[PDB]
């Protein structure tokens, strides 16, 4: 459990960057600061929904 | 939304050289291991570990935020690299 | 009723039997991540 | 007739009057005829961009929000108010309105 | 584990309270109904009717005062009374002022055990000629209760006002995802509370609390009648209303007692002597 | 003009059901007390569920078993349906043995009886059996809180067991009723009416109970406002392996050895007993 803590750590103030196919525009990619999360999915925010 | 990103737009005619000035100020903090900081031991970003504060390890927050307080000067032709590097490997080695 | 509150909902709501299949779509079949693996002979670009 | 929007929002919370209910109300030294919705709407504007007057100017309390009308909301706040409180505020418009929107039946 | 309760306090008129963690669920739990009390069942004081010496009804405006009525009982609902003795549960103002003068809340006759929290409130502004003369009523008790429900008038031409007891002035609730290390799905309680000034809402929470507690602890314990004798008039409404209906009380009158009663004289007894030869 | 201790009345059908009766109340208390108590009384009730299961010559839960109709899965799903009653409060596990065989069909009663232990539902099926087909099993049945999935606890008795998911709340189903009354002079009062379905392990006036009062200790928590292990301590090498393993590991257990205890110690002499000295010396 320590190294989930550590993973915490690490990714601290860093962002990643999710894509949608098909990329049409440059908003086909946007930077996130990931928040871990229990679970196999991945949590998208509503209001960038229409640009993807 | 990044704090005081307006603000940051705001002192650049190119939110590229913003974005460049961030990025090399941080390879700057990370070089010389944050002792060569303009900020104030209040100033200093925090993290919350399982123990407590400790001091953020990010280097672009660091960066940014020295940007904000204004104690940073950039441009272009400031001072030659290989004199500047010197300066700042002996006012803070490594 | 909105078992949060305890307060019903401020308007009539439809509700009944409805029948819903699961997909074979299931995120742990899809969900996928690397760092670094197996690159291409020719090209020495990362595999599909 | 409230002499204040708290006042307003407490008598919604005891069932006095609905949210969709036409109202006195006295909002910044003016005495207004609107619902206490709309007047909830102005407050959640005015916490979310933390300027109260700016706020109050932005939005079109006559008229019931809408598409068109959020759209030309969050424009004139990207203006006037920067990205940062834009972003702030769009949160807020996100969380009220789908907090809202469950509740609405 | 003993969650964590921290408070954050701005002034008598603001507070903000943080409680975690909290196990799932639990955040709105506790969240609900504590802001449906804080809202209700808070104890405080406002006021519930006002009379104007000129004023017929809350519609009329006044002459030499620039505030209509409706404007004045709007400014005297934003008027905070604190009462400092604990039993004393109504009080009447008194206001008379006149002149070219701005009406502030001290210009209200003072009372004892009466503090006024908002001294610098305005109520209205008086001109040359202008004559300000009312009185306020200033209950205590608790919610919100409109002027049409309670309909109080301690005199004529008295305007019902709307009552905001409540000292309380808002309640929010938010309740986030928090974790400890290998759980994640804590709750994490926030609690928003804005006050007028005369309950401090820490107070006020914990009257709340309380009074929760104390609903929580209500689950513990799970010869016949002179009226028909149809005797006199007289006999019927004076002997009946001597404390007696029958013929055995009849018989229980003495003559220092029947004779005692001040409708019974001689025409009386003469009725009853005939009942008494009627019956026996 | 202040309301008084409302009539609290109760009506009860078995260890099944319940209803609870408050009246009066201030208007929309109903709820208020109403609504909280059914939260807590859907979640946090403890109660119990079989948490493993062992049968003979079954490797897994996808295995088959000759003679019996009823696939392992399936078995596995009606035991999730057995209610299963510990008398004994301080009974926190409890393993049920089970052995039948030839053409019948078996129900709850087939257990094994165990002291303190009550099947509240002994007529629920199990798996039929078959000529020449054979059941022995072992279930365990734990004692906890909400919902464990079986990947969560994964509690195994044996290599062969088989982990199942444990449903432990006892109760199922939370309704609750507000209408209207009066108090002669207030109207608009409030009734409230707590009806609620359980599966016989724990009585709803138990379950009522029981919610009530972690509401209340939840309620107490806004009361107030706002000894080191010594392989830490840096003491010498010699002490921290010979007193970390001699069963203490804090200066609290140094402490508590006194000096028929210290110098007992197989490995503390009169070198060790300096060192700790200065530790005390350091701390006091």
């Amino acid at each position: 459990d320590e190294v989930w803590d550590a993973l915490e750590e690490v990714i601290h103030g860093k962002v990643v960057l999710l894509n949608r196919a098909p990329t049409l525009h440059r908003l086909g990619i946007q930077a996130f600061q990931p928040v871990l999360v229990e679970g196999q999915s991945i949590q998208l925010h509503p209001l960038v929904c229409e640009a993807f | 939304a990044e704090p005081g990103i307006d603000k940051l737009f705001g002192m650049v005619d190119s939110k590229y050289r913003l974005t460049v000035v961030v990025a090399k100020r941080a390879q700057q903090l990370l070089r010389h291991g944050f002792k060569n900081t303009v900020l104030e031991p209040e100033e200093r970003p925090k993290m919350q570990t399982l123990e407590g504060l400790f001091d953020d390890p990010n280097a672009v927050t660091w960066a940014m935020k020295e940007l904000l307080t204004g104690r940073l000067v950039f441009g272009e032709n400031l001072v030659p690299e290989d004199r500047l590097q010197k300066e700042m490997e002996r006012l803070y080695p490594v | 009723y909105d078992g949060r509150t305890g307060e019903p909902i401020e308007g009539p709501i439809v509700v009944g039997q409805m029948f819903i299949m699961k997909l074979y779509h299931m995120v742990e079949d899809k969900m996928h991540a690397r760092s670094t693996g197996p690159y291409s002979l020719i090209t020495q670009q990362p595999l599909g | 007739v409230f002499a204040n929007p708290d006042e307003a929002l407490l008598a919604v919370a005891h069932g006095i009057v609905d949210l969709q209910d036409v109202v006195t109300v006295r909002y910044m030294g003016k005495r207004l005829e609107t619902s206490p919705g709309r007047i909830l709407f102005a407050r959640i504007v005015a916490e979310a961009v933390e300027d109260e007057k700016v706020a109050w100017e932005l939005i079109q309390l006559d008229v019931p929000q809408e598409k068109n009308s959020l759209k030309d909301l969050v424009y004139q706040a990207f203006l006037r108010l920067g990205m940062e409180k834009t972003a702030r505020l769009l949160d807020a418009l996100k969380y009220y309105g789908f907090t809202f929107s469950t509740t609405s039946g | 584990k003993a969650p964590v309760f921290t408070v954050r306090t701005q002034g008598r008129e603001y507070g903000e309270f943080v409680l975690e963690p909290l196990e799932r669920g639990f955040g709105v739990t506790l969240g609900n109904p504590l802001r449906r009390i804080l809202l209700s069942s808070i104890p405080g004081t406002a006021v519930t009717s006002v009379y104007i010496e000129d004023v017929l009804h809350e519609f009329s405006t006044i002459p030499g005062v620039k505030e209509d009525v409706v404007e004045i009982i709007l400014n005297l609902k934003e008027l905070v009374v604190r009462f400092l003795n604990p039993s004393l549960q109504t009080v009447t103002l008194l206001l008379k002022a006149e002149g070219p003068k701005e009406v502030k809340a001290r210009d209200f006759l003072p009372v004892a055990d009466v503090e006024i929290m908002n001294p610098d409130l305005h109520i209205a502004t008086l001109e040359e000629g202008g004559r300000l003369n009312m009185e306020v009523r200033v209950d205590r008790g608790v919610g919100y209760v409109p002027a049409e429900k309670h309909g109080i008038k301690d005199r004529i031409n008295a305007i019902p006002v709307d009552a905001v007891f409540s000292p309380v002035r808002r309640v929010a609730f938010q309740v986030e995802d928090t974790r400890l290390g290998q759980r994640t799905d804590l709750d994490k309680l926030t609690l928003r509370i804005w006050t007028d000034g005369s309950v401090t809402p820490l107070e006020a929470l914990n009257q709340a609390v309380e009074i929760l507690r104390e609903h929580l602890t209500y689950f513990s314990n799970p010869d016949l009648p002179l009226e028909e004798l149809g005797l006199s008039t007289r006999v019927l409404h004076s002997l009946k209303e001597e404390g007696i209906e029958s013929v055995r009380a009849l018989l229980a009158l003495n003559l220092k007692d029947l004779k005692n009663i001040p409708g019974i004289g001689e025409r009386s007894l003469e009725e009853i002597k005939e009942a008494l030869e009627k019956k026996g």
